[PDB]
């Protein structure tokens, strides 16, 4: 599917930032059960990367490893002219379910629908 | 992420 240019709203920016936020508890659920924590520097023996901080204090030195591959789908959709709208209510996976108290709050994996709009929009993503 | 987190598309 070709796409040619786009004009997108400032509304679409905080996605995201909201993005690695999220993201960054299944990070920490993959490499929790491996022998990776948090420490004072990357190092071999006591197994340290630069990733492992807070989502929001992610250095500048690595930050488009999370932000590249998600604004890219959003051209086949919103060229063609699909649709992004919301809701008022925002905030709704916070109560639907290590420094600075972190822990994952894991959404569920066994829970899912499907339907015309719904697969159409899963499957452009991931085409 | 999208979808149930205060979002619809019609």
């Amino acid at each position: 599917v070709d796409t040619s240019n786009i004009t997108i709203p400032e509304k679409l920016e905080y996605f995201i930032n909201k993005y690695a936020e999220h993201s960054h508890d299944k990070w920490s659920m993959d490499k929790l059960a491996n022998g990776w924590i948090y420490g004072e520097i990357y190092s071999d023996s006591s197994k340290i990367q630069p990733l492992m901080k807070p989502y929001k204090l992610l250095s500048e030195k690595e930050k488009e490893i999370y932000r590249w591959p998600i604004k890219e789908s959003l051209k086949t959709m919103l060229a063609w002219g699909w649709r992004i709208e919301r809701t008022r209510e925002g905030d709704s996976m916070a109560l639907y379910n290590a420094a600075h108290g972190y822990s994952p709050r894991a959404i569920d994996m066994s829970n899912v629908t499907l339907s015309r709009d719904l697969h159409a929009m899963a499957e452009m993503m991931a085409e | 992420f999208l979808q149930i987190s205060g979002y619809v598309v019609s």
